[PDB]
DNA sequence: TATAATGGGAGCTGTCACGGATGCAGG
DNA sequence: CCTGCATCCGTGAGTCGAG
């Protein structure tokens, strides 16, 4: 279904704050922002999708995503907040992309 | 809707026999029974600030700025004065008829009673909540859950 | 890199006869 | 539920030459 303005704003906000939270977790743990982002995304999407990313410096297997997830979860509470923020950020991103797909159709019909 | 907790101290004078004697008063609980209309007179001179609630009200009398008096008007007592009005000692502030009781919004925690003549002047410690609505535009978001207690300075939306 | 925009469009129409599978009403 | 008949789908449909 199509988003109401409040939902659009909400999802966008969650996404932006999610990215900010990823930068934050990068400042905290000391890992690669891309790595953390792809781990969060891996956990959000599911176990179905884990695949090596051309950008990353390491192979991303579920073993490694679990190592990194365990190093993220073991952080202090106030730091652990940003993990949840990033997660709901990714979920909001998925929902936001899936929501606007009709626009792509109506644009591509002219081409 | 933010319900703001307020606790103040306000006096009420009543006929001695009509008063039902109790240590504290639950909201809605009978404060007294009157055989006949009793006007509640002003014990201090000054300007009147009438603060009205859903039911029952507050009369704050003051000279200059600083309040010289605070009176509480429970349910069943109809105020005889308007806001911003000059009153003198002895003129009726309100009129109580029949049975009067506490408002459902406010509760009296403790009651200090004083015997004077045929009357009693009750010093009430009152606790109530004053609501304030806040309109939220689609571009904002609520950072607080249902029934969550907030203090001063805390961000809601 | 920023008004807002949120489900497509053409279709091809006059053959004929077969094997095999697939399905439905009937014994 | 097993058999039989109706229906759908895919597969074929001469040779060489010239254009």
């Amino acid at each position: 279904p199509l988003l109401t303005l409040e939902e659009e704003v909400e999802l966008a906000r969650k996404v932006e704050e999610g990215m900010e939270a990823i930068k934050k977790l990068s400042e905290i743990t000391g890992l690669d922002p891309d790595l953390i982002r792809e781990v969060v995304r891996a956990k959000i999407l599911g176990s179905a999708r884990v695949r090596h990313i051309p950008g990353l410096k390491e192979t991303l297997d579920p073993k490694t995503v679990e190592e990194i997830d365990q190093k993220l979860k073991s952080l202090p509470k106030e730091h652990k907040r940003y993990l949840h923020i990033a997660r709901e950020g990714e979920a909001a991103r998925q929902h936001l992309i899936e929501a606007n797909l009709r626009l792509v159709v109506s644009i591509a019909k002219k081409y | 809707r933010v319900e703001y907790v307020k606790k103040e101290r306000a006096g009420l004078r009543l006929p001695l026999a009509a008063w039902v004697e109790k240590e504290a008063y639950k909201p809605g609980e009978i404060l007294a029974e009157l055989p006949e209309p009793y006007l509640f007179r002003a014990e201090e001179e000054g300007v009147v600030e009438l603060k009205e609630l859903e039911e029952g009200a507050f009369l704050v009398l003051r000279r200059e700025d600083e309040p010289v008096a605070t009176y509480f008007l429970p349910v069943g007592m109809t105020p005889l004065v308007v806001h911003g009005e000059i009153v003198e000692k002895g003129q009726p502030l309100a009129e109580a008829k029949g049975l009067l009781r506490m408002p459902r919004q406010v509760r009296a925690a403790q009651v200090e009673a004083e015997e004077e003549g045929e009357t009693v002047y009750l010093t009430l410690f009152l606790e109530w909540t004053e609501p304030k609505d806040y309109r939220v535009q689609p571009h904002m978001n609520v950072v607080v859950p249902e029934g969550a207690r907030v203090e001063a300075g805390d961000k809601i939306v």
